């Protein structure tokens, strides 16, 4: 495989045009998303970006903005001639500068139905339009980390009907593929960097980059975990293992059936960190969910 | 070298005497004081289309021949500056929050 | 104004279930979610520095994060609590325009002295939850209330209380 990363050494240029690419989006508006902003790459100086938002179904035409990773201004929009659609453009003066969209029906705040735009977002494309080899380029929207999770349970170790909580312990399992995690094998000699006993906040905090911290959404008192372990590798992959004996608080039992009520125990796991960062993609069946046990059991 | 502190409690304008970073808060730095037109460029401001880049260099140019607008780090360079012949810090309308532009 | 006004700061409590009662000890054990919400510029900060709209605090009290600001902030606490609260999704959000919000969804027991089971099976109870400021009053004051969700909230079954 190629290798990434940033070195040093103890200019020049690349053809006559920097590389060019742009993508598309479709951004629904409804009553409970009546705004949308989606951030971008560092964009080298003298990079130009070019916005165009659209309406389908509709004109309802939604006003856009470009402003920095704070917030202040950079671009406005201005309507175009042509009925429909808008055109906004941009070159930057800086380096390492992030580029946020905002798309906004500030005015039209009336509310009738959930609304479909079209949204093409390109960088050092002067293009009017999609025209041809949209996907051939990368993507101009900083795309969250996609982590797969499996949860399996090895028993329920007990459950409490009058607090109504249930204490049960299994072993989770996380995946990602987060490069700025990566390293070169030369200097430790390892294939594989190892923490333990610590959990992706700490970790986290000792490295200072953002991993995917989660907490189960209804755990009563303190965990109790084991086994608990993060690889990484060179290659920027990722993955968490833990045991835990955990009790979480159930709000939803309903014993008015007993003995014959039918009880749901719900294990949630919380990503501490927003959809914009990382996101529960697919889930890892790495091995049975209930699992086996020898000799009867209470449920 | 000259080195003068200065804090105002809302950036109205502080006038310097002639005969850079912040130290903290969201401050965003850039003879007669205009006192309304603050009024004017706030209510301009909303409700505004394809302008809110543009009243700047339409309204606040008036202060001509001292535009040395930091706003951030990103400069961090020292200007030498020419007087022409012999002879207001912030309040740069900009944004902050990310879910609404509210200037 | 000429003098030095005390922070307004606005507060929602609210109840998911109430965990138990036990009746000999008179005390409760409840769970919910406790928001707080100020505004002080001295908390604010330039944008471009940092890089984004928000700074968090995670997983720390108020009082921890003023100790590692060295700036007054309205920590609270439990009046009557028994033992240590247990706190999840605690969280500080702080934005460039001063204004911060706490959340944190707690399991606490809060001691009732004022259980009266005199009328059993018939009496009726108050299950006092008082939040106190440990600030003092010159400095922030509880302004308004947020009702951000319902207080007492839906269960799915019965329920002893």
């Amino acid at each position: 495989t190629y290798t990434t990363g940033s070195f040093q050494l103890i200019l020049a240029s690349l053809e006559i045009k920097p590389e060019a690419h742009v993508q598309e989006l479709e951004i629904r508006l409804d009553k409970d998303t009546r705004y949308l902003t989606q951030h971008t790459r560092n964009l080298q100086p003298g990079d130009t970006f070019h916005a165009l938002v659209e309406p389908i179904g509709e004109a309802p035409l939604p006003r856009l903005r470009l402003t920095d990773s704070g917030g202040k201004p950079l671009a406005f929009g201005l309507i175009d001639q042509p009925g429909e659609s808008v055109e906004l453009n941009y070159t930057c003066d800086q380096d390492i500068c992030e580029l946020v969209v905002h798309v906004d029906g500030t005015d039209g705040q009336k509310d009738s139905g959930e609304a479909v735009y079209r949204l093409l977002v390109g960088i050092n494309a002067p293009n009017l339009r999609e025209s041809g080899q949209t996907p051939v380029g990368s993507s101009v929207f900083l795309e969250s980390d996609l982590v797969t999770v499996g949860l399996a349970v090895d028993q329920i170790v007990g459950v409490d009907q009058r607090s109504e909580n249930f204490s049960v312990v299994g072993t989770l399992k996380l995946s990602w593929h987060d490069p700025k995690l990566g390293f070169s094998p030369d200097q430790c000699g390892c294939t594989v960097k190892s923490f333990e006993d610590a959990s992706i906040r700490a970790v986290a905090g000792e490295i200072n980059l953002p991993l995917p911290s989660f907490s189960f959404y209804n755990q009563q008192g303190n965990r109790w975990s084991q086994n608990q372990v993060i690889f990484v590798t060179p290659d920027g992959r990722a993955s968490y293992f833990e045991r835990f004996t955990v009790t979480l608080q159930a709000p939803d039992f309903d014993f008015l059936a007993y003995p014959f009520d039918r009880q749901k125990f719900s294990i949630k796991v919380d990503l501490a960190v927003p959809t914009n960062m990382f996101i529960f993609n697919e889930i890892e069946r790495f091995q049975q969910v209930v699992g086996d046990q020898l000799g009867e059991e209470e449920w | 070298v000259q080195h003068f502190t200065g804090y105002i409690e809302d950036g109205r304008g502080i006038f310097y005497s002639l005969p850079m970073q912040n130290t903290g808060g969201n401050l965003d730095p850039l003879e007669i004081d205009p006192a309304v037109s603050l009024g004017q460029v706030l209510e301009k401001a909303l409700a505004s289309e394809n302008d809110l880049i543009s009243e700047l260099t339409a309204v606040a140019d008036r202060i001509f021949l001292g535009w040395d607008d930091d706003g951030g780090k990103g400069y961090s360079a020292s200007l030498e500056f020419t007087i022409p012949r012999d002879g207001f810090a912030g309040s740069t309308i900009t944004n902050q929050r990310l879910d609404k532009f509210q200037p």
